[PDB]
């Protein structure tokens, strides 16, 4: 009955959203602050801007298409069909 | 000893036992009731812990076993040189892990903090008990205990997995092991953002919540903040243990097959059945 | 040709020199504030002895 | 803390207690090993 | 025991009472759907003395048993 | 969304701040309530212009006066409300004996 | 995973994977208990950590006190990001 | 005569005893960092980070929740206190750190940490009074004031937190005393 | 050495004593009752012709 | 001999006293109920020279 | 705190309990003994 | 030999001393409990000349 | 040499020295106890040409 | 030489090499204590002609 | 070259290089130990035309 | 800390401890050898 | 922090304490040697 302090019952929100301070080259900052009533309740309500430059964007990449590679494999060894893409995705 | 600044903190009060009484400190020790408590019952168990050593066939530390009972003795006391010994020293594990927390209790509320440890506590103790007291009960035995001793406690692991041929399969095991994870990915960026800004590289000035926010907020794309990461990492790692319970308790109990075969359900949802 | 020895077993006891060595370390850190203790037989430091309490630099004005 | 003279008396206590002790146990070992000899 | 109306507020207490009697209703009825002698609706059409009922007594064979033998 | 005052229970269909004609002892005790929240309201969000006045911190002064006059906005939002429940206690037979507003 | 662990005559008396469970378990205690004391001193200003790093308030000291009166010792309120930190780190 | 408390007894682990008001002296549960700097906390830019939201225009209210402005705040004795006036906002990571509760029973306009302050049914549904455990309606007239009314150093902040923490002792004789 | 009460606190010293015993004649009981020889609530009403005795291998 | 109780305030030794005895009969209980001489809910009928005696 | 005449008081209370209960224990144990002797 | 004391206080001595002595004759107690020649529980009525010795190295 | 007592504090380190030597001891005790040789509780009063000895390299 | 007192405090470096000795010690004496050859708490009383010695080349 | 004690300071310099050559050693000396060529504990007696050597054959 | 000449008292103390620590391990040692020799 | 005459004092105790555990050490190894030589 003592305030627990695992929710917060009253949010504030500033018109502008905060952004990054300093060093912006080799890279730029994508989007633009936004806030979450959700994320809001939980913890702090700032869905933000996001840092990549060269290594972030390489990182997207690779990544991605690792990814694809796996997700293709997974999709050719159904046959295809994608009923069983779905069904059997953990096996 | 006392901490420089300690002294004016050391007032009576906040007891949920026996007031005055046993409201003083030994060494840093708090004691209270359930200090004594404590006391009597981690010193009668761990006594009878040696003495399960002393007649067993080692004292090897890795390799004492204090083994439950045979399942014949169903609910009852066995036969103390049988496995009756591991059940004396599981009411004394009881004894001493519930007189904890109440001391923990005694101690927040003597500092005017909230009960947030005991209860965190709580979710340790809950998952012990599951083990030890509510799923041996629920099988009508106190020999599905595990074993008191180092390694062959894993070998119990062992063994009641593969009950299930494949515990991997088992739905709350999965997310147990995940809060674990998750958990551990969690402390090692709270621990590494709060020193990277109290220990910036030299001649730096000291950091602000403002630049770990802005880190953080790379990281996931979204802030969490200073109280929401304390949620969070309480959440995960309480969860962890509470989904741990879960998943051992269901295992016999509830689903007695293999547990690749419960995800049966999910292979004959109507939509492609 | 060592029979009891095995890199399995050099490896753990590595670690564990490392493993007290780093308990130490945290020990000392652990002591930057509160110490020394206050005690009617005048200061103590525990052990090991604490690293010493830090200053920190503010940022210059913003 | 404590005067000299004080540590003077419990230093009377503490080593006639210590070698009591020791008395006693040099007996109990003087029955074990009438009992059971372990050489 | 129409003071109870004093004691809580109406719009609420239909709430209660509207839950409690919709999950009693459903406990019930999946309670009797499992049960062999009242799955209806696989086995709704039969007469009253062709419905199941539960046995009185199994036999047995002395060597066999339903249990591995045990330690 | 959920309304701030009454929560979960509006997922039910309890809902004492709408608009409400008809006498209705739910939204007259609610609307008892909103009218001494919100006039304490307003006399905090002047209290907090005048304040800002003193100090003279003109874009302050600014968000001051809207508040005000959004704080005053509701108030007048509760007092009509507060009016036309009072219209119906008049003439409905089992309705409170102390005014509404 | 689980074939892992069977070829290789059971994992469990790998005695690296004993260390890395210890601290995996580790890290649940410590966040568990970092995580509840934060949030016991937080209607004290305890999750303004860095403010409390620098400038110790009375949620640091009795978050000290609590830890120092149940288990005989204590962190502080830096250092016990540091035990944090490592305990994460020696599990992987 | 001017220690604020004396030991129990003589023996080694023995509580200390308040020999004046603990609440208004500091001691135990109601005791703060007495040493601790007296100068308001500031943002990256230097700002001052804990002010009244009527002195900085870009915060407001988040949309789906109660403003607290106008509330009654319900003491540890179940009185009214009095009733919230004005919020005070943390820039540096956007939240409200206190209440400031103009008090029904006088002149003054007190702080109130918003870790002291529960909301009815934990906040699901009512959302229309706060509620203050900690400390009696009476007790409200002696929380620390601060130097000035439109920042607050570190060391008011520990002095305003400390004295709510204390209630949960020292508000009533018997929440001392052992339930059993 | 009536003195001890000087040194310590007897409201503290007499816990600890009540304690050490307690725990001490639980211990020795619940060994006793793990032995065979002194199994008494089992065997209690046997003669010391009938109790079991401990003897090594007759190592032939 | 009474001065125990200006050390020790009796209103809290009580409680404490109770607790002890409680679960110290309990214990005994279980530890008889499921030896074999004294696991009288199931053999409690015998008469004293039928009861098991645990010879070996 | 507790005056010397109430310590006195409680103490002739909590002999007597005592000692009560001790007298109810042993005939309980007469009666067990008596069924089914454990020596 | 008596200023030991006023480097350690006697208070804190004998808390140490108590502490070490107690375990120290558990640990004896249990070891000698947990041997085969000194169990004596189970074989304490045996005559020296019955009690077990362990293996000799065999002559050749 | 004295001047080591300058260095450190004897009272720290007469408890440092009291910690190691116990530690110490109780190892090599602990040793001796685990061997064959010198499991001196199950066969101390074993004649020195009866204990047991670790074998010798083979002859060719 | 002396200089390098300056650069480091004696008191750390002092109690940094007793602690690097013993673990070094103990290090190698329990080395010795698992191999064959050095056993020497089950085998020191064999002749150095005696002692296990490690298989030679293999020979064909 | 001593521009080098300059850009790091040599206090901080020793301790790394001390800690390269304590582990550089180490690891040489248990590779060394490893190895059934140089195992020296078991087999440092052996002499160099008996001690072993690892096998020729690319073939034949 | 300790004045010099406490530090010299002490001292002599403390290398009369080991000595007499050191003679009783080598009559310890000297037992243990003429009863089971370890070389 | 030590004067240069306090480190050079401190030095020449350090290199002699230094050398008498070689000295002792290296009987040691003469005595083991002479027990088992490892070459
Ligand atoms: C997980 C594994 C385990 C758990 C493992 C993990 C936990 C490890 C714990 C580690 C030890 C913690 C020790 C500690 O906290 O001490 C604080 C104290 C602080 O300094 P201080 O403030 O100055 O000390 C207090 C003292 O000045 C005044 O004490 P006080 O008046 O408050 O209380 C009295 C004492 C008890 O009195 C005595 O001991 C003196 C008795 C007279 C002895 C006369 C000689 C008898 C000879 C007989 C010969 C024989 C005749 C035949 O303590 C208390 O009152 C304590 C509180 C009440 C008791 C608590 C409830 C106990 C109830 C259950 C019963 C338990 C029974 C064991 O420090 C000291 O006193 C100095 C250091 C003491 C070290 C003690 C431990 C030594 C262990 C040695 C291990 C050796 C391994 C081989
Ligand atoms: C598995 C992987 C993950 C495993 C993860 C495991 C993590 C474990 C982390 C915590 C271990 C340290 C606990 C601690 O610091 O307690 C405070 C105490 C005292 O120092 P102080 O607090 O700064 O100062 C107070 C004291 O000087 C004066 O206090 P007071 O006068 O009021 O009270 C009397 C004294 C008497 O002293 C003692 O009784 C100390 C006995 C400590 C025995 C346990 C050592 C455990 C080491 C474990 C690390 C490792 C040892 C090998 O003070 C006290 O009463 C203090 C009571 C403290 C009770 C602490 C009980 C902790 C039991 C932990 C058992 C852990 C078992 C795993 O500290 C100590 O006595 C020394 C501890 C030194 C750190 C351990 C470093 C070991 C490195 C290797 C050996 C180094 C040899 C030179
Ligand atoms: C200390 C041990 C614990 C730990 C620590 C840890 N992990 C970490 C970190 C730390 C401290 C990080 O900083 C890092 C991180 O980023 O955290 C958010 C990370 C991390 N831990 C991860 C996972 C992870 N950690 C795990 C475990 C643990 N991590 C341990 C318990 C596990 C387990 C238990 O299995 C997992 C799965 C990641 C979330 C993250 C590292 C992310 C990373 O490397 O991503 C690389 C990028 C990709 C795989 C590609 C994604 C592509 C997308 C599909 C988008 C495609 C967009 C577009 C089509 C392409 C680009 C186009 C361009 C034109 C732009
Ligand atoms: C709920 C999330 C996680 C969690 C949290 C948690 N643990 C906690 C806390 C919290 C919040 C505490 O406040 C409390 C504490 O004080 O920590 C310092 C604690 C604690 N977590 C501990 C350990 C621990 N937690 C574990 C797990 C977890 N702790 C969860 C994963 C594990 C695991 C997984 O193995 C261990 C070993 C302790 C350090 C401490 C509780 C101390 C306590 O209860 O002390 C009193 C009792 C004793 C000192 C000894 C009792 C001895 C018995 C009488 C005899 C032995 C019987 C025992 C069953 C034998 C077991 C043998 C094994 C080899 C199997
Ligand atoms: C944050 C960093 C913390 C680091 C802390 C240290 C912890 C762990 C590192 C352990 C490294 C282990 C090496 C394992 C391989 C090994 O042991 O293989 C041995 C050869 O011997 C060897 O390699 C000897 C190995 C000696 C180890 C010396 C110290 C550690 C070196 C690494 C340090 C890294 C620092 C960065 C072969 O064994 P076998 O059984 O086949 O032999 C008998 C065949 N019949
Ligand atoms: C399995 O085998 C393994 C175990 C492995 C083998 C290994 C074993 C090992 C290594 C063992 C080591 C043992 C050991 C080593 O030294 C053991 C050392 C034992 C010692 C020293 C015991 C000392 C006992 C002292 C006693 C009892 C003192 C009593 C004092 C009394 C009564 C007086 C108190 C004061 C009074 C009354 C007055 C106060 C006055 C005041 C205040 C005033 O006047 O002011
Ligand atoms: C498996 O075998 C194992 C288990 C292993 C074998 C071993 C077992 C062991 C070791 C057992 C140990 C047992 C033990 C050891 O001591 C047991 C000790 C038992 C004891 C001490 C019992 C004491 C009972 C006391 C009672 C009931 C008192 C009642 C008092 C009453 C009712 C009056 C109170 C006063 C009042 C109301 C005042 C009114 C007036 C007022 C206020 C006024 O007038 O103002
Ligand atoms: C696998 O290997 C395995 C098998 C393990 C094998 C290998 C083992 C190994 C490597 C062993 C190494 C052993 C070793 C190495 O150095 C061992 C070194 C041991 C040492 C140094 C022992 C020293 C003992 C000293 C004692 C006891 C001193 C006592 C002093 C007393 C009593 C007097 C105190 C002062 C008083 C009373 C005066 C107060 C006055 C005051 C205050 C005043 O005047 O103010
Ligand atoms: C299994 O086999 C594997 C392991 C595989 C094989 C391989 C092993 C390897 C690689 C080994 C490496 C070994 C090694 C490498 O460096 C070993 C190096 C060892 C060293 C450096 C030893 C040094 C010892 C120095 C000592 C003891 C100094 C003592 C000084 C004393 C006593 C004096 C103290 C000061 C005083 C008294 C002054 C007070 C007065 C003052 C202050 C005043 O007056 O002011
Ligand atoms: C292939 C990808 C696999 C990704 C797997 C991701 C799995 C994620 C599953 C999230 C499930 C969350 O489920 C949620 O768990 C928490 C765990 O605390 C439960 O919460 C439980 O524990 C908390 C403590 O933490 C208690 O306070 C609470 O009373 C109790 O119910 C919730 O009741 C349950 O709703
Ligand atoms: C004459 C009919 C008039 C319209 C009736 C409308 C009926 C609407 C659905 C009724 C049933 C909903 O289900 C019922 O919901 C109530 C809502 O409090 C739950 O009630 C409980 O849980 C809720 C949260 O869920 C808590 O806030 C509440 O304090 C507790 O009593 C019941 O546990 C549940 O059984
Ligand atoms: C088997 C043991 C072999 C010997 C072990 C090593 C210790 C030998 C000590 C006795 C021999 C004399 O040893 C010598 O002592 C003197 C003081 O007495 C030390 O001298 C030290 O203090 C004196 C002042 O007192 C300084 O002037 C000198 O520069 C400094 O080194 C020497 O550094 C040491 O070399
Ligand atoms: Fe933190």
């Amino acid at each position: 009955l003592e305030y627990q302090n695992l929710f917060t019952r009253v949010q504030v929100r500033t018109v502008p959203e905060p952004g990054i301070p300093i060093d912006e080259s080799t890279g730029t900052r994508y989007g633009t602050g936004t806030f979450s009533y959700l994320a809001g309740k939980f913890g702090d309500a700032q869905i933000g801007p996001i840092y990549l430059g060269w290594a972030g964007v390489l990182s997207l990449i690779f990544g991605f298409i690792a990814i694809e590679i796996i997700g293709l494999n997974m999709w050719a060894s159904v046959g295809w069909d994608p009923v069983e893409f779905i069904r059997q995705l953990p096996w | 000893a006392m901490l420089s600044f300690e002294k004016k903190y050391r007032v009576r009060g906040g007891t949920l036992i026996g007031g005055d009484l046993f409201d003083f400190w030994f060494g840093p020790f708090y004691v209270g009731f359930f200090g004594v408590t404590t006391i009597f019952f981690v010193t009668l168990g761990t006594l009878l812990c040696v003495w399960g050593a002393a007649m067993g066939p080692t004292w090897n530390l890795w390799q004492i076993n204090i083994a439950p009972p045979d399942l014949k003795y169903g609910l009852g006391l066995a036969p103390l040189r049988e496995g009756g010994l591991w059940q004396i020293i599981t009411l004394c594990a009881l004894g001493a892990f519930g007189s904890w927390a109440l001391r923990q209790a005694e101690i927040a509320r003597k500092l005017g903090m909230g009960m947030h440890i005991p209860w965190a506590y709580g979710g340790a103790i809950l998952a012990y008990t599951t083990l030890v007291v509510i799923r041996p009960f629920l099988l009508g035995a106190w020999g599905h205990g595990f074993p008191y001793g180092i390694f062959s406690h894993l070998d119990w692991v062992s063994n009641v997995g593969y009950q299930y041929l494949h515990f991997h399969y088992n739905p709350a095991h999965m997310i147990a092991v995940t809060f674990f994870f998750t958990n551990c990915l969690a402390l090692a960026m709270h621990g590494s953002l709060i020193l990277s800004v109290t220990n910036p590289p030299k001649g730096t000035p000291t950091g602000t919540s403002e630049q770990e926010n802005v880190f953080f907020r790379d990281l996931l794309g979204y802030s969490i903040g200073a109280i929401g990461i304390h949620r969070l990492g309480l959440f995960l790692a309480v969860g962890a243990a509470v989904w741990s319970a879960i998943c051992i308790v269901i295992s016999g109990p509830f689903w007695t097959q293999g547990w690749p075969e419960w995800w049966n359900w999910w292979l004959n949802l109507p939509i492609w059945k | 040709m060592m029979e009891y020895i095995d890199g399995a077993q050099i490896a753990l006891y590595a670690f564990w020199l490392f493993f007290f060595g780093l308990i130490i370390y945290l020990r000392r850190e652990d002591k930057r504030e509160g110490y020394p203790l206050e005690s009617p037989q005048g200061p103590r430091d525990g052990w090991p002895k604490g690293a010493p309490k830090k200053t920190y630099v503010h940022r210059d004005h913003g | 803390g404590m005067t000299e003279e004080e540590a003077r008396r419990f230093h009377g206590y503490m080593v006639t207690g210590t070698l009591g002790y020791v008395v006693v146990a040099s007996v109990a070992h003087f029955l074990a090993w009438s009992w059971r000899p372990w050489f | 025991m129409h003071r109870i109306w004093l004691m809580y507020d109406p719009r609420r207490v239909m709430v209660a009472l509207v839950g409690f009697l919709a999950v009693l209703a459903l406990v019930i009825h999946f309670v009797l759907l499992s049960s062999q002698r009242y799955s209806w609706i696989e086995n709704g059409t039969l007469g009253a003395d062709q419905a199941p009922v539960g046995a009185s007594a199994p036999a047995a064979a002395a060597e066999m048993s339903p249990l591995p033998p045990g330690r | 969304s959920v309304p701030v005052n009454d929560g979960i229970w509006a997922w039910y269909g309890i809902d004492d701040d709408r608009p409400m004609a008809a006498w209705s002892r739910f939204h007259a005790t609610r609307c008892v309530e909103q009218l001494a929240i919100n006039r304490a309201r307003v006399g905090a969000a002047e209290w907090a212009l005048a304040d800002v006045q003193a100090r003279g911190i003109v874009p302050c002064i600014a968000k001051a006066a809207a508040h005000l006059a959004r704080a005053r906005a509701e108030l007048a939002d509760w007092e009509a409300q507060g009016h036309r429940l009072e219209a119906a206690r008049k003439v409905t037979p089992g309705a409170w004996t102390t005014p509404v507003i | 995973t689980s074939a892992f662990s069977i070829r290789y005559g059971n994992l469990y008396y790998n005695p690296f994977h004993a260390l890395s469970i210890a601290f995996l378990y580790g890290s649940a205690v410590l966040f568990a208990m970092h995580g509840a004391t934060i949030l016991a001193v937080a209607r004290m200003g305890g999750e303004r950590e860095i403010e409390q790093i620098t400038d110790r308030g009375t949620a640091a000291e009795r978050s000290m006190l609590f830890w120092r009166w149940c288990m005989g010792f204590n962190a502080t309120m830096e250092s016990i990001h540091r035990w944090a930190w490592w305990f994460a780190v020696l599990t992987t | 005569s001017d220690v604020k408390f004396v030991p129990a007894d003589n023996y080694n682990g023995s509580p200390i005893i308040p020999t004046g008001n603990p609440m208004i002296d500091g001691v135990g549960p109601a005791s703060w960092a007495e040493d601790r700097r007296d100068e308001p906390d500031l943002t990256y830019h230097g700002s001052h980070k804990i002010v009244p939201m009527r002195l900085d225009p870009t915060f407001s209210i988040a949309k789906g929740d109660p403003d607290p402005r106008g509330l009654p705040v319900i003491a540890a004795d179940k009185q009214v206190a009095g009733t919230v006036v004005e919020l005070w906002v943390n820039r540096s990571e956007p939240q409200v750190s206190y209440y400031e509760v103009q008090l029904a029973s006088g002149e003054r306009r007190v702080l109130l940490p918003t870790g002291y302050v529960q909301w009815p049914n934990f906040g699901l549904w009512g959302n229309d009074k706060l509620l203050v455990k900690s400390i009696t309606a009476a007790q409200f007239a002696n929380v620390p004031a601060t130097k000035r009314d439109d920042q607050i150093t570190l060391l008011e902040e520990d002095k305003i937190c400390a004295y709510y923490a204390g209630g949960h002792m020292y508000a009533f004789a018997e929440r001392s005393q052992p339930i059993i």
